[PDB]
């Protein structure tokens, strides 16, 4: 999402009150997970109180609120919080990079891209050309002749 | 004004083919003509 | 003209190679068989190749026709 | 350990890539060339990469779960954090996005019900036909062992000649 | 310059061009791709081997097409308008 991006935006939460942040992470969007998962915060875990909701699955929850710009939480699906492991770009450790790039899909869109280039070189090369089954030598006396050219230019030069 | 030089020569004088190159002629009369004396 | 274009796909296309290179620089641990598009993939793969062999078929015939007409048997024929 | 083979394969598929489209383009003098240059051997050698990498990627079988282990210690020499993030940067991908949506939608894009399976199965038959009538012609064709040659016979004649005694 | 042995590489190549499509399109024959090693992306990786061995089959063809036709080329320089012993028709 806005990993990557440095904006500030805080005309998005009009009031900067404690609860936005956590209501603007609790909504679920596009297909974000509900509150039925561990280990989040203190809210709604299970017929239990692990934390809230950081169980396995999409973790879109209010961990580490920030009412400023944005609700900053790392998704952190596991039993742990605080930990640099997500599914975005996104560090704790003065800021690192991970395995989040998709190699499949790169490798289909070098595929494709591939097959195209592939595509318009027989489009260029069958119209264009054939693709199916269809006195200056020195020998003379210019052998001696340059030869006598050149002596007699580097006399005049 | 401006008086003008010799820039590119041609000679026009065995076999039939004489000969079509004039590179190191002309270069020498580019040189001749650059040297202005 | 057609060079330029085939040499800017060929630029994107090793672009694209590279950087699935070192987004990967397949791996099982110890601790397409969908039988949907697979049927798709299959028909695709043969229209390619029915393709391919209707242009060589194409090909072929265009130089059947060739040598057919004994006018212009410049391929080593009329030169032997 | 199979991925490091295939990604230097595509690299190098890349690199020879990208060397013919600068002798293409440095040569192109603003006209089309289609007299195969290198088109043949860049398909060849497209082909190929292509086959390698299929063949690595199907060889055995031995929301973003990366590979636990330091971590950066693999990729990055050293396990600088700083220094990876500072030379991370030294870009729209629509085609990859539609690719995506392409194959979550019904892995297809273009129809449920309606799809070619009849075809396919029809092709599958086929195919094992085709490898049935090939595994027949090369148990045919393995016991050719060599085609000998015959010529006239000059080593009878030889002792056949004639001569004084 | 080596004429028998020019002609024997060339049908050396030839062999080799033949044998190399027949091999490239049994391997495009055995298509099925039964095993689900892609966990990347499945459908993308299907769907790109597929493709690869199209233009893979694709590709031996028109090899095999070019060097049947050299070969052709070949075989007609060195035998009609290079060896032809039967110079009868000059006699005629």
């Amino acid at each position: 999402n806005l990993l990557g991006i440095s904006w500030v935006d805080s005309s998005w939460i009009p009031i900067l009150n404690s609860g936005s942040v956590l209501d603007y992470f609790s909504e679920r969007s596009n297909p974000f997970y509900d509150r039925t998962c561990n280990n989040e915060v203190v809210k709604m875990q299970r017929l239990t109180l692990e934390h809230l909701n950081q169980m396995v699955g999409i973790e879109y929850i209010l961990l580490h609120a920030q009412e400023p710009i944005l609700f900053i939480i790392r998704k952190q699906q596991r039993q742990s919080p605080a930990q640099v492991i997500p599914l975005a770009d996104y560090y704790i450790i003065a800021g690192v990079i991970y395995q989040a790039p998709d190699l499949g899909s790169v490798i289909n869109s070098r595929v494709l891209t591939a097959v195209h280039g592939i595509q318009s070189a027989f489009d260029e090369a069958m119209s264009y050309c054939r693709y199916h089954p269809s006195k200056e030598e020195p020998s003379s006396i210019f052998q001696r002749q340059r030869v006598d050219a050149l002596l007699i230019d580097l006399r005049q030069k | 004004e401006v008086p003008w030089r010799l820039l590119k020569l041609e000679i026009l004088v065995r076999a039939l083919v004489h000969s079509m190159q004039i590179d190191f002629i002309h270069q020498l009369v580019q040189s001749r003509l650059f040297a202005d004396e | 003209d057609s060079v330029r274009n085939n040499l800017r796909s060929a630029l994107t296309e090793m672009c694209v190679l590279y950087d699935v290179l070192s987004i990967v620089r397949k791996k099982f641990m110890t601790l397409s068989p969908q039988t949907l598009q697979l049927i798709s993939k299959k028909k695709s793969l043969a229209g390619a190749a029915q393709i391919l062999l209707k242009g060589a078929e194409r090909l072929t015939k265009s130089v059947a026709e060739n040598q057919e007409n004994k006018l212009q048997r410049d391929f080593n024929s009329e030169l032997l | 350990q199979l991925e490091a083979s295939l990604d230097a394969l595509l690299n190098q598929v890349a690199d020879l890539k990208n060397s013919l489209g600068s002798f293409i383009y440095k040569l192109e003098n603003e006209y089309d060339r289609l007299t195969w240059p290198s088109v043949l051997d860049s398909f060849a050698l497209l082909s190929g990469q292509l086959n390698t990498l299929n063949k690595v990627l199907k060889h055995e079988k031995t929301q973003v779960i990366i590979p636990l282990v330091e971590d950066l210690m693999r990729q990055t020499e050293g396990r600088v954090p700083v220094f990876s993030h500072e030379v991370v940067p030294d870009k729209p991908d629509p085609e990859v996005e539609e690719q995506e949506k392409q194959l979550t939608t019904d892995a297809a894009r273009i129809g449920a019900d309606a799809a070619q399976k009849q075809i396919q199965s029809l092709n599958k038959m086929c195919s094992n036909l085709l490898e049935k009538i090939s595994k027949e012609e090369r148990e045919s064709e393995s016991g050719g062992l060599r085609p000998n040659k015959q010529t006239f016979n000059p080593g009878d004649t030889n002792a056949l000649v004639a001569a004084v005694a | 310059q080596s004429k028998e042995t020019l002609l024997q590489s060339y049908n050396k190549r030839l062999k080799d061009d033949i044998k190399s499509i027949m091999d490239n399109f049994t391997e495009i024959i055995k298509t099925a791709k039964i095993e689900d090693e892609t966990q990347v992306s499945r459908a993308t990786q299907g769907e790109q081997d597929n493709y690869e061995m199209h233009v893979r089959a694709a590709n031996i063809v028109r090899a095999g097409e070019s060097l049947m036709k050299l070969v052709s080329d070949l075989k007609q320089f060195l035998i009609l308008n290079d060896f032809p012993s039967v110079n009868e028709a000059i006699d005629q």
